[PDB]
């Protein structure tokens, strides 16, 4: 019964910055991969990156390194992610899919509901 | 910086075998790309399916397949059901970061 | 004396003290008579022994699958070689030593007998030092037999040497003469101590489950034995190369600078300085200038620049060392080509790759733990953390056919290299293959500097580690199962875009994994299990099979005809495979009793018809009689094992019991028998004081020489060097023909 609840939607103002929660429950939080995820239309999908709430390990793609901040709350078991500088292309979809650090096995098992984000004035 | 191309949507009939291809711009897929099918349902319920180009999530159908065909990936669907129309979604593991596919929307008439 | 106490069975030969002619007419009759009994437990014990045999082995049934519709079903029993099924077997090759000292109380109104205790004793020397010695002379010529397990060595000979030892502190220490009820009981209670020693050692001792197995074939029809094995023209001054390549950990780089040409005998001066190229001064290298002095006479100098180690990833980088200011003390000389060196340093500070040595692995489910290497490729810098997993395949392993393990694996700094042991359980198929597989996830670096902390723009958690590397303290990353003291943490958490450069590169040393992450492992049968199943089905009712056995060159007509009685008489002894052995072990033990109660008397009315002692008769005769089931045991472990566990075992284990059981029983039976009177039980012990302190004497002689085969020259207790060969076996005998024949000695009041 793993379930990853995500935050509602959002509105955020260009060049803010915004932070995105995915609070995961039904399995052991720490020991587990969390993949973070963004959806637009008609550009399908982009990984943004994945943290480890273990250590706090974290990867990212060249685009979103300075973007995109990965953080965890393991006393919660939520993780985190937060964007800054926002822009028009900002306004998408973000998913966290669990990964249980493995490739032979499924890097993206449950998913999140996803939590729309609107960038817009 | 590779772009992995996918057909735009696939049309079958229920009870049919359906085939979905996974292409990437580098060069052939290989048991080193970790080759995952994800599917999304309407209203942005999103599955992972095969992990690993073969592994299969458990509670899965196990009408889904993961292979490699020729130089690309493949998912195969027997006896696709009106349930499986949706738009699967393939990623492939480069050296640092996972790419995905365009998106194939698979519709099952009925 | 030349009086006869009426036997147990036998009795009285009448008249006593006839004449001199007649004594040896008698006592011809008791010792042939004896001899032949002694031949006829033999063949009792050790169809004894193979009973016990089948008792504690497992029945399996083999699959023999052919190319033909026709598949044929066999079955075979497969026995393991422990501490715990050999000191049964060691306990019932000692039924006839074990029974004589019962029998003897009992049968003769619970008094002590010489007889009975000095066989025991008497074994302890024949057992100590001629099996041995023995059992050093049957290894082949070139091959050698080590204790593998000297700490169970250890132990257990000490408890054998202290049984003996013992029975002379209760004899003479303890209320000397007298036997206690406290001491009969307390001398048996040690007999469990064995026991469970046995049970203990295969369990934790031994790690018997997670050994290499070997097997053979047993002496009965359908057993398998299975033990342990080896698991498988003016001067001009310029540089000599104008391009120098170092690593990052060298220290310093040596450029050497030439001055050639012109006139030798002269001073020249030449300026030197290091100048940024990729590579910067105070982060990279060491900025150095200095000048160089060419002597009259002199022609090359040698400058070293030094290079900074750090922690972080980086390019090749490089940077320019120039020359200038040429100069003559009191033209004449310039500056030459190539006057600028270009240094180049190579970064070695990749966190690593981490890859299986092969995608597909075969192993034998014989071989206990197995030993997956997993490498680290192209950089071993930091500790990485990498998980890995068991997943099952068609090897459905949760101790059926393996053990699932999952962890992490730990490399430390500058570590290339570590295994996974993954414990495969042993069934004993004819023909298997299985396979399961073992999986590696994500590596993480988890302990670095602090400004590779900046550089990863790591977030966590790090406690300072007192350990340095490169002069800098180093941190490791707290994870969540670990809870520390929460003051010992550190966080350590617009760019130039040049920083922004040197954080993209130092992510590109970040642990990753490699070509092969996932293990397929095959499990198949024992190819010696196959060969040894093989060798049976090529050469393999029950009661009727016994009869034709029993009655069947000319060496094989003498022993034949000597022992058809014996053969014909234990062939009604029922099938050892009616139920499971013990049909057959309750009549053979019966059988063991009957001709040791014959055997007690022919010694007993052989000594006192010439006049020998019962101390003598039994050290000399009984004791050597009764040892020909143990000795046949050492010989086959012996020659037919690996080790020489099993063979010096059964000694060790045989002298053991031997004590425990066989005057352990029957003291403790004649102490209480002689208390419910309100009467004390007597036993003399100046007879066997002498021997039991010669036998420990003589013991630890034994011991020490056998400790001394240990060295590289020898290279085991047994077997060895020919000529090493013959002098161990030759003292072993020579002191048991000094303890027999000081013993007799002072049985007889000579010192
Ligand atoms: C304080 C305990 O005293 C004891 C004294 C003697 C005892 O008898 C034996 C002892 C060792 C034996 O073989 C040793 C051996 C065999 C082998 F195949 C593999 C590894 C081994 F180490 C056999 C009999 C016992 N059981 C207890
Ligand atoms: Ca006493
Ligand atoms: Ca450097
Ligand atoms: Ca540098
Ligand atoms: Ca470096
Ligand atoms: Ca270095
Ligand atoms: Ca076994
Ligand atoms: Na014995
Ligand atoms: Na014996
Ligand atoms: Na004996």
């Amino acid at each position: 019964q793993v379930q990853l609840q995500q935050s509602g939607a959002e509105l955020a103002r260009p060049g803010a910055s915004v932070k995105l929660s995915c609070k995961a429950t039904g399995y052991s939080f720490t020991s587990y991969w969390m993949q973070w995820v963004k959806q637009r239309p008609g550009q399908g999908m982009e990984w943004i990156g994945a943290i480890y709430p273990g250590d706090v390990t974290s990867r990212y793609t060249q685009k979103f390194k300075g973007k995109a901040t990965l953080t965890a709350d393991k006393s919660s078991s939520t993780a985190f992610m937060q964007l800054r500088s926002l822009a028009s292309e900002d306004s998408a979809v973000y998913y966290c899919a669990r990964w249980s650090g493995y490739y032979g096995s499924s890097s993206f098992d449950y998913w999140g509901q996803g939590t729309t984000l609107t960038v817009s004035s | 910086q590779a772009v992995v191309t996918q057909e735009s949507a696939l049309t079958t009939s229920p009870g049919e075998t359906v085939t979905l291809t996974c292409r990437s711009s580098t060069g052939a897929v290989t048991t080193s790309n970790y080759a995952n099918w994800v599917q999304e349902k309407p209203d942005h319920l999103f599955t992972g399916l095969i992990g690993g180009t073969n592994n299969r999530v458990p509670g899965v159908p196990a009408r889904f397949s993961g292979s490699l065909i020729g130089d690309k990936a493949a998912l195969t669907i027997t006896g696709a059901q009106t349930e499986d129309e949706a738009i699967y979604f393939c990623a492939l593991w480069y050296s640092n970061h996972w790419v995905f596919g365009g998106g194939t929307k698979l519709t099952v008439l009925g | 004396s030349y009086y006869c106490k009426k036997g147990v069975i036998l009795p009285i030969w009448e008249p006593q003290d006839p004449s001199f002619g007649d004594k040896i007419a008698r006592a011809t009759v008791y010792f042939v008579a004896m001899v032949y009994m002694f031949l006829g437990v033999s063949i009792i014990a050790d169809r004894f022994m193979s009973s016990i045999e089948v008792i504690t082995s497992q029945e399996k049934e083999i699959t023999i699958k052919k190319p033909n519709g026709e598949t044929t079903k066999t079955t075979v029993r497969i026995w393991n070689e422990t501490v715990s099924n050999l000191t049964l077997m060691a306990l019932g090759s000692s039924a006839p030593e074990i029974l004589l000292s019962v029998i003897e109380v009992c049968g003769h109104n619970f008094t002590a007998g010489d007889l009975g205790p000095s066989t025991i004793v008497g074994s302890a020397a024949f057992n100590m030092f001629i099996i041995i010695a023995l059992c050093v002379y049957v290894v082949p010529d070139g091959e050698t037999r080590k204790i593998k397990h000297l700490r169970v060595f250890f132990v257990t000979a000490a408890w054998s040497i202290f049984a003996y030892t013992w029975l002379y502190i209760i004899l003479s220490v303890i209320s000397p003469g007298v036997v206690e009820v406290w001491e009969g009981l307390l001398t048996f209670f040690f007999f469990p101590i064995c026991v469970v020693f046995a049970w203990v050692a295969d369990r934790r001792l031994l790690f018997y489950k997670y050994v290499y197995k070997r097997y053979r074939a047993g002496k009965q029809r359908g057993m398998i034995i299975e033990h342990e094995g080896d698991r498988p023209p003016v001067s001009k001054i310029f540089f000599e190369q104008g391009t120098y390549q170092c690593l990052e950990n060298c220290g310093t780089v040596a450029l050497t600078i030439i001055r050639r040409g012109g006139d030798l005998t002269n001073t020249v001066f030449v300026d030197f300085r290091t100048e940024d190229g990729t590579a910067n001064a105070g982060s990279d290298y060491e900025f150095t200038e200095g000048t160089v002095v060419f002597k009259p006479g002199d022609t090359q100098k040698e400058i070293r620049v030094g290079i900074i180690d750090d922690d972080i990833f980086e390019e090749d980088e490089n940077f320019l060392v120039h020359l200038s200011n040429v100069k003559v003390s009191s033209t004449l000389a310039c500056l030459g080509s190539p006057s600028t060196a270009t240094v180049t340093i190579f970064d070695d500070d990749h966190a690593g790759i981490f890859t299986f040595e092969e995608p597909v692995t075969h192993v034998s489910e014989s071989i206990g733990i197995m030993e997956v290497k997993v490498l680290r490729t192209s950089g071993a810098r930091g500790n990485v953390i990498v998980p890995y997993k068991t997943i099952e395949g068609t090897a459905r392993g949760g101790g059926e056919d393996f053990e699932d393990t999952c962890g992490e694996l730990e490399f430390q700094n500058d570590e290339i290299v570590k295994t996974i042991s993954v414990k495969v359980i042993d069934d004993e198929e004819y023909e298997k293959n299985k396979t399961f597989f073992l999986e590696i996830g994500e590596p993480r670096l988890v302990e670095m500097s602090e400004k590779k902390a900046l550089l990863l723009n790591e977030l966590g958690g790090f406690t300072i580690t007192g350990k340095y590397l490169f002069g800098q303290p180093v941190f490791r990353k707290v994870h969540a199962r670990e809870h520390p003291i929460l003051s010992t943490v550190i966080t350590i958490a617009p760019l130039t875009s040049k920083e922004e450069e040197e954080r993209r590169i130092a992510e590109m040393g970040r642990p990753i994994l490699g070509e092969h992450t996932k293990l397929e492992v095959i499990i198949e049968e024992s190819y010696e299990f196959k060969s040894t199943v093989d060798k049976l089905i090529k050469k393999t009712n029950s009661w009727r099979e016994q009869f034709i056995e029993a009655i069947t060159s000319c060496f094989d007509y003498v022993m034949h005809f000597l022992t058809v009685f014996w053969k014909v008489l234990f062939a009604f002894v029922p099938p050892t495979e009616y139920w499971n052995g013990w049909a057959c072990f309750i009549v053979s033990i019966l059988m063991i009793g009957l001709l040791t109660a014959f055997i007690g008397d022919l010694a007993s009315h052989f000594g006192c018809t010439i006049g020998l002692k019962d101390s003598v008769t039994a050290v000399v005769f009984v004791a050597l009689g009764t040892s020909v089931p143990d000795t046949f045991a050492s010989k086959v472990a012996a020659t037919q094992d690996q080790y020489a566990d099993a063979s010096i075992g059964n000694v060790t284990g045989s002298n053991a019991v031997n004590v425990f059981l066989g005057i352990g029983v029957a003291w403790s039976i004649a102490a209480i028998y002689h208390a419910a009177n309100g009467e004390q039980f007597k036993v003399s012990p100046g007879t066997l004081a002498f021997s039991v302190t010669l036998f420990t004497i003589f013991a630890f002689i034994n011991v020490g020489v056998l400790l001394y085969r240990r060295r590289p020259e020898i290279g085991g207790e047994l077997g060895g060097p020919r000529t090493a060969k013959l002098l161990t076996s030759c003292l072993f005998v020579l002191l048991w023909l000094l303890y027999i024949f000081f013993s007799s000695l002072e049985a007889y009041c000579h010192i």
